[PDB]
């Protein structure tokens, strides 16, 4: 084929691979920050559910 | 066929035949025999083949690439611009190699043609080759087997820094 076909295919491939590399670095930074802070949807280790607490009159008045 | 400006040839100064002896020069007879037994059939064959070529006359073109922004006008991670600039730089590298090749062809032709007076009569060709060689060595040298446009840019920046340091001293 023409020399321009390989040129444009190479440009598309380079764009895709550069986007992949940037996304990989972004993902690594995001994962590190989420693990360090725990303020995102990832690394949300479970805690005690507050629906188990019994909010009813107990025996002793001081609860 | 080739542009004589690109490949300069000095005007041909051929001495006239001025024989003094009456002996038959065998060279002339041999040349006539050659021109009768080889040149004539070869010329006839070339005439036939050129007629056949002229019967079917088609063309081929020299592809021209437009100028593209260099690596200097290229963002840090702009892969598309970097690719374009790198391809243009590689094309320019090939063109400069061929320029050096043309200059070397000129030098070799001058050296052979001038005979025993080549040293004095090819000083201009030697000077041209020296200029082109120094320019090429400044631009494309010590880059390595993994050369790139970014590496020439770095070498040029280093050279310009050295020039500034020399100028400020």
């Amino acid at each position: 084929d023409g020399p321009e076909k390989n040129y444009e295919k190479t440009m598309a491939i380079l764009q895709i691979e550069a986007e992949k590399a940037e996304l990989r670095l972004k993902e690594l930074e995001v994962r590190r920050l989420m693990r360090a802070r725990g303020d995102g949807p990832w690394y949300q280790y479970p805690t005690i559910d507050k629906a188990l607490i019994d909010h009813s009159p107990k025996t002793t008045p001081d609860n | 066929s080739w542009d004589k400006d690109v490949y300069p040839e000095p005007p041909r100064r051929t001495p006239a035949p001025a024989p003094q002896t009456s002996l038959p020069n065998p060279v002339t007879y041999l040349t006539k025999i050659f021109d009768l037994l080889v040149d004539r059939p070869v010329t006839l064959a070339r005439e036939f083949i050129e007629q056949q070529h002229a019967k079917n006359r088609y063309y081929y073109y020299h592809r021209e690439f437009r100028r593209v922004p260099d690596i200097t006008e290229c963002e840090e991670k702009d892969i598309l611009c970097m690719f374009e600039a790198e391809m243009q730089w590689r094309r320019d590298y090939k063109v400069d190699q061929e320029i050096v090749n043309i200059i070397q062809e000129r030098l070799k032709a001058c050296q052979q043609r001038e005979g025993e007076s080549y040293r004095q009569n090819c000083a201009k060709e030697l000077e041209q080759f020296t200029q082109v060689s120094k320019a090429f060595q400044d631009r494309y040298s010590d880059l390595g087997a993994h050369y790139s446009a970014r590496k020439c840019l770095a070498k040029q920046k280093q050279r310009m820094l050295a020039e500034r340091k020399a100028a400020k001293e």
